[PDB]
RNA sequence: UAAGGAACUCGGCAAAAUGACCCCGUAACUUCGGGAGAAGGGGUGCUCUUAGAGCCGCAGUGAA
RNA sequence: UUGGCACCUCGAUGUCGGCUCAUCGCAUCCUGGGGCUGUAGUCGGUCCCAAGGGUUGGGCUGUUCGCCCAUUAAAGCGGUACGCGAGCUGGGUUCAGAACGUCGUGAGACAGUUCGGUCCCUAUCCGUCGUGGGCGUAGGAAAUUUGAGAGGAGCUGUCCUUAGUACGAGAGGACCGGGAUGGACAUACCUCUGGUGUACCAGUUGUCGUGCCAACGGCAUAGCUGGGUAGCUAUGUGUGGACGGGAUAAGUGCUGAAAGCAUCUAAGCAUGAAGCCCCCCUCAAGAUGAGAUUUCCCAACGUUAUAAGAUCCCUCAAAGAUGAUGAGGUUAAUAGGUUCGAGGUGGAAGCAUGGUGACAUGUGGAGCUGACGAAUACUAAUCGAUCGAAGACUUAAU
């Protein structure tokens, strides 16, 4: 009954900080396409965590030039070099979908 | 889970009524599908009664009906009190399986399978 | 929507070939006449 | 050239060398044994017969398929093996390279092998034309009284009949399906597991047959 | 997921403000376009003084979608809006400036000038 | 109900949207009554003090 | 097609267009093969073979038709009651109202127009799609199978390279090969992204209850709102069809006479299409021609009881309208319960503390948790009953 876990255990990462929805993360994402491999930081608030094991994902949202952007990552993807927990948010639900229609001050998340 | 030919609210109410009736009378005759559904309800209630804490009692109060039971001699108690009193003590050392279903056969009016479900 | 021709006696009985009931699944009561299998006596 | 029997456990994902996401199907292929060699001389064609999952030994008054009956017990005992739940033939193998009674481990397949996976698709029950044959609905408004019906089933006086093969409601699913050119992602000797790229037919716990791709 | 009659904001300074998708290019029966695809569209709203006038039928490349795209590593990017950039025949933008972030996928389509002009590529 | 938003269809048919109360604001035209609820905006929960100060939620005519 | 004829139907053969669903022809729109060219190349023109597959989304109009916008490899022409209303619609057309123009003294009418205007039917037979029971298949049975035969599939774009080469003043720009990658379509599947998720978690309004507080229950679309497991799912994730062999079409030949020559043909010998038969997928021995392999079982006197093997009955789900199929039936994990997990929700109650209070913090990633996983006989799969062979004959090899 634990075959899936047994064969996907080697895929899991152990260098991952603890975080919950509402936290502000700095995600250091590897970019390999082009002529060189480099690192682009994506900073935003975690609006979603879902799944379990190797299939777990999380979603981060930021505003770039006034346009909302969301990146969803597999939690254990090798493409992520590291994650910093920059801020800890005070929120009341697991999914922060209500942020999607909020802008500016109304979209602010109180820190802990 | 079975729908029992009823809407969700009606089914929930019927299951509460059947569970309280079973707790009170300790042995009831119903149809096969209703009994197979209510065994789970009644046994989870008995689990709460064995737990015994205040939160368990209130969770049990979410499901039980407000019925009164006249005991041996003009002394009253509620179905919730019986569930957390005599019934819970009866099954302290039994790990699940507090009910049993005995089939009786079809009944005249509609050919439905009548069964007895009783506390063990 | 409606039968074009009436159904003969032969065709009707052919169709009723499978229209029947079966003997109940019944067992002798070792101590308590006969009973349905996996049912209690409920009268003995 | 190769074949093995297994049960579908479920779907998961692994990360490739380049960090690419590879959805995979976990197939558990323990306990495979060659039960019989069929040859051109005796049977008219060459194949090996492979039993997959061990059953309980025969007992009197057995009521279910969990226990081998006497014919099955004798057939398996002829190969010095326990009776098996599933038995299938592989005509794509080399009959010479197998001995009756030998095991068929997962290690017969290697990472990067291209395989064909055969299984029985999930059942759907009685289904209408819209779901079973991908047909279009009629209008949902504008006075329509035609939503999920199959539509016209023929022409007229010519031909005064419905042609064979007209697509109609009926039982859907539960058919044998072969998915070609899947790949072996990983073979794990412990747990006797083969990781297959992509999805394969059937419900969880269903039997699947894995063969080296014919194409 | 852009189809016929989908309206998209324009993310350049060509003079078009909003366009309406007339056609998704790329083969018969194609219904949907996404980031990096080329569409035919008409200008519904335009800024006065701009090069591209209301009513013109033009070609645009999609640079932002709400549906977003899935990348090979199992990661996704989605945007809060659908936006496109009006392009010439040789894939160069008709305007001089690009507004808003654009997806990395435009590199694969060789929309390199649009990529260079964008404030952010994600 | 994703994305789209009349591409449906003879026709937006049907559905969706609007909707109560209080306060701003309101065009052409006009028989000077009207048009007009034009349009378009804002507010609303709970606690305390005498209009402010707070408290909670995604959301306060929180349903109809 | 417009007609001509008036042979079936006036004790009724529903008319146009669209929708749904197709099916057939080839006089071929695309794609494949080829001859001629006033064929340099890139493109074309014309003719021959070829029906395998493919062959579009809008504006206007009831429209068919047609014009237009934007695509596409292409947007072929036809038959099937101008295919399809006991499958749908009902905009148009042969209905009662009304109006205009016009005609008529008039009632009224129309090489006309305009607004409005009931689409009934529980499928008996054949036909079709699925799914069972009987018997047969020279003993009975369990499983694995061959494949006579049948169905399915069959499309194609762009880019790179060859090569800026051949061709060509130039402009321009290849055939043949090599590689990459899409559109449409089909199919499987739920890891992912999402949808749903009426016995999952939470917030919240009105009102009535559980005597009151607190905590809860009922009703209001599941009262409403934010999320959401399994399952089922597409817009999501995989996979498939550009192959190879054989025989051919139009063609192209070689050898070669009749007919000293010439000649693809008359005898022979080749070569040559997305087309044919196979190669790929599925079904398939009621294939009454009823096939094959392995294993199991073996009775006496039509009867009675049996063997292998099954069923009845019962617990069920991966299966399912019901049958059927599959997992199990105590020598037992089949379901329920119980205990522990995954996932979901997001911080229970009670109590303490702070605050006038609304509330906040702590105890504490808490409490709760359908369908998912494991363990555990606590509950239910009791007892029992029913069906079920004994292998015919004739001739040949041994
Ligand atoms: C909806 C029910 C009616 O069906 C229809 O109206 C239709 C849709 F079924 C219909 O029109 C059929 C199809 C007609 O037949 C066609 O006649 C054409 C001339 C020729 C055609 N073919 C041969 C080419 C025939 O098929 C005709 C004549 O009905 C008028 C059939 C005859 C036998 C006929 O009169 C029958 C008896 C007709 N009728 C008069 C209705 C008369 C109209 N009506 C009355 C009512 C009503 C009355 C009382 C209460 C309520 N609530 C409603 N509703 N509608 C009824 O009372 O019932 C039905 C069956
Ligand atoms: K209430
Ligand atoms: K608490
Ligand atoms: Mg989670
Ligand atoms: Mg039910
Ligand atoms: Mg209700
Ligand atoms: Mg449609
Ligand atoms: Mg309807
Ligand atoms: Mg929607
Ligand atoms: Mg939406
Ligand atoms: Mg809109
Ligand atoms: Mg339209
Ligand atoms: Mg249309
Ligand atoms: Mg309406
Ligand atoms: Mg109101
Ligand atoms: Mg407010
Ligand atoms: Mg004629
Ligand atoms: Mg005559
Ligand atoms: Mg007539
Ligand atoms: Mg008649
Ligand atoms: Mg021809
Ligand atoms: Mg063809
Ligand atoms: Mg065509
Ligand atoms: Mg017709
Ligand atoms: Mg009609
Ligand atoms: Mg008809
Ligand atoms: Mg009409
Ligand atoms: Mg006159
Ligand atoms: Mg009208
Ligand atoms: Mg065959
Ligand atoms: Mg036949
Ligand atoms: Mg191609
Ligand atoms: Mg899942
Ligand atoms: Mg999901
Ligand atoms: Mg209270
Ligand atoms: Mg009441
Ligand atoms: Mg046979
Ligand atoms: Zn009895």
């Amino acid at each position: 009954h634990k075959l899936i876990e047994a064969v996907t255990k080697s895929q899991l990462r152990t260098d991952l900080p603890s975080f919950r929805p509402g936290d502000t993360l700095r995600v250091h994402v590897r970019i390999i396409e082009g002529t060189r491999e480099r690192i682009q930081v994506f900073e935003g608030v975690v609006i979603k965590r879902r799944g379990g094991g190797v299939s777990e994902t999380f979603t981060v949202r930021k505003i770039s030039s006034g346009v909302g952007v969301e990146r969803t990552f597999p939690l254990h993807t090798p493409k992520i070099e590291k994650i910093e927990v920059k801020r800890r948010g005070k929120v009341r639900r697991a999914k922060l979908y209500y942020l999607r229609s909020l802008r500016g001050k109304a979209a602010r998340i109180q820190e802990i | 889970y079975r729908k029992l030919g009823r809407t969700s609210d009606q089914r929930k109410a019927m299951l509460r009524d059947l569970a309280t009736s079973l707790i009170i009378s300790e042995r009831i005759e119903t149809t096969e599908a209703r009994a197979k559904e209510v065994r789970s309800v009644v046994e989870k209630l008995i689990t709460l009664g064995k737990k015994g804490d205040l939160a368990s009692r209130r969770n049990a109060a979410k499901t039980l009906r407000n019925v009164e039971i006249l005991n041996e001699d003009e002394t009253t108690q509620t179905a919730l009190q019986k569930l957390f009193g005599e019934i819970a003590e009866r099954y302290t050392e039994r790990q699940g399986g507090y009910t049993r279903i005995l089939k009786q056969g079809p009944r005249r009016g509609d050919g439905a399978e009548s069964v007895i479900i009783e506390l063990v | 929507a409606v039968p074009k021709r009436r159904t003969s006696k032969t065709r009707k009985n052919k169709r009723r070939t499978h229209f029947k009931i079966s003997v109940p699944g019944m067992t002798e009561c070792p101590n308590c006449e006969y009973k349905l299998s996996h049912r209690v006596c409920k009268n003995c | 050239t190769k074949g093995i029997l297994g049960r579908k456990i479920g779907m998961t994902q692994v990360f490739g060398e380049n960090g690419e996401l590879i959805p995979v199907t976990v197939v558990e292929a323990k306990e495979n044994v060659v039960l019989q060699k069929k040859t051109v001389e005796v049977d008219g064609y060459n194949a090996i017969q492979v039993g997959f999952e061990d059953k309980k030994a025969y007992k009197k008054d057995a009521k279910s398929n969990k226990y081998a009956n006497k014919p099955a017990e004798g057939h398996a005992k002829k190969a010095d093996a326990a009776p098996k739940r599933f038995i299938r033939e592989f005509r794509n193998v080399d009959v010479d390279a197998y001995e009756v009674g030998q095991e068929v481990s997962v290690d017969t397949f290697v990472a990067g092998d291209v395989i064909d996976v055969t299984g029985v698709s999930k059942g759907k029950g009685f289904q209408g034309a819209i779901k079973r044959h991908g047909q279009s609905r009629g209008p949902m408004s504008h006075g329509s009284h035609f939503h999920r019906a199959p539509g016209s089933v023929g022409m007229a006086s010519d031909a005064s009949r419905v042609f064979k093969g007209q697509k109609m409601p009926g039982r859907m699913g539960g058919n044998t399906v072969t998915v070609q050119n899947l790949e072996v992602v990983q073979v794990d000797t412990e747990n006797k597991v083969i990781l297959v790229k992509g999805n394969v037919p059937g419900p969880k716990k269903g039997l699947v047959e894995i063969r080296t791709s014919i194409k | 997921m852009i189809q016929q009659e989908t309206r998209l904001k324009v993310a350049d300074n060509s003079g078009a403000r909003e366009v309406l998708t007339i056609k998704v290019l790329g083969g018969s029966g194609r219904k949907t376009a996404n980031i990096g695809d080329v569409i035919v569209c008409t200008v519904k709203n335009a800024t006065p003084g701009g090069v591209v006038k209301k009513g013109d039928v033009v070609k645009a490349v999609i640079v932002r979608t709400k549906s977003g795209v899935r990348r090979n590593d199992g990661s996704y990017i989605k945007f809060d809006e659908n936006a496109c950039v009006i392009i010439r025949d040789d894939k160069g933008p008709r305007g001089t400036r690009i507004f808003g972030p654009v997806a990395r996928e435009l590199r694969e389509g060789n929309f390199m000038k649009i990529v260079s002009l964008a404030p952010e590529v994600l």
